């Protein structure tokens, strides 16, 4: 597990910053210690495993959207996500349905126009395209009530 | 000939119904254009 | 001269059509492995 | 100032072509306006 490594790694980091925390005033070493912090937490933010997220409350659209927001956050290395992602859809075929609008109706709905891009790559089966056609999808039903028989609250 | 009232007239109906027309989800995805159209029965060159 | 320029519509239902070759002038009877 | 956020998103978009989304999206009168034209012709 690459989580175990990370973290081992970076308690040895932290020893050898305790090593090196006594002399904090230079500004030397300041910087220095800035720059190695920066540089720490900027990848350590951005190499979050994804074993967390799935719960078994969690539905198809609460699903797709957690790996969705893994996809705009979270690229690097972690490239078999859209293969997830594209095995995934052919499951939840009948249940993608459910939470859609009309063609004519969607796009009019307040928040659809954040969330289009989301869709758009939701149902054309690959995260990497891109939306710039400007095509109009099935706009996703953002009422309470189909939220809460479609989604889980925690994943908001 | 009915020919001859088919292809210089129209029914009058298709006057006196709604122009504009609406379109489905399901061809690979629609834009703008598609979205509201003209029905093509009142359409003409 | 170009007279005119055009697009193939994304749009397409089967038109299905019977064409039938109206005989306004039936022609002569045919006659003679 | 322009005066309007369309304005300057319209003026701005000068680049090449004019619409770009149209060409995008790959995309004829009305039989009783054509009846109204032929009627009011004949008319006056």
């Amino acid at each position: 597990g690459q989580q175990p490594l990370v973290r081992r790694v970076i308690t040895q980091l932290e020893t050898a910053a305790t090593e090196a925390r006594p002399y904090v005033n230079c500004r030397a070493v300041a910087e220095l210690l800035d720059l190695t912090y920066q540089r720490l937490i900027y990848w350590a933010c951005t190499l979050m495993p994804y074993v967390l997220f799935r719960r078994d409350t969690d539905t198809e659209l609460d699903t797709v959207l957690l790996m969705h927001f893994f996809y705009t956050h979270y690229r690097s290395v972690n490239g078999d996500l859209a293969v997830e992602f594209q095995n995934y859809v052919k499951n939840s075929v009948r249940h993608m349905s459910s939470f859609v609008s009309s063609d004519i109706d969607g796009d009019q709905k307040p928040g659809a126009e954040h969330m289009r891009d989301v869709s758009y790559k939701l149902f054309v089966g690959n995260l990497q395209a891109r939306d710039a056609s400007g095509l109009m999808f099935p706009i996703i039903s953002t009422r309470i009530s189909t939220v809460n028989l479609y989604l889980s609250p925690e994943r908001m | 000939d009915t020919s001859r009232t088919a292809d210089s007239a129209l029914v009058s109906t298709a006057f006196g119904g709604s122009v504009f027309q609406e379109n489905r989800l399901g061809e690979t995805p629609l834009c703008r254009d598609e979205l509201v159209a003209v029905a093509p029965g009142a359409a003409s060159t | 001269t170009v007279v005119r320029v055009l697009r193939p519509p994304s749009t397409f239902e089967q038109d299905h059509s019977r064409l039938v070759l109206d005989e306004a002038f039936p022609t002569f009877p045919l006659y003679d492995a | 100032d322009y005066g309007n956020v369309a304005f300057k998103y319209l003026a701005l978009r000068d680049d090449g072509r004019p619409l770009a989304w149209r060409r995008r999206c790959s995309g004829v009168v009305t039989t009783r306006y054509k009846a109204i034209t032929v009627a009011v012709a004949v008319c006056q």
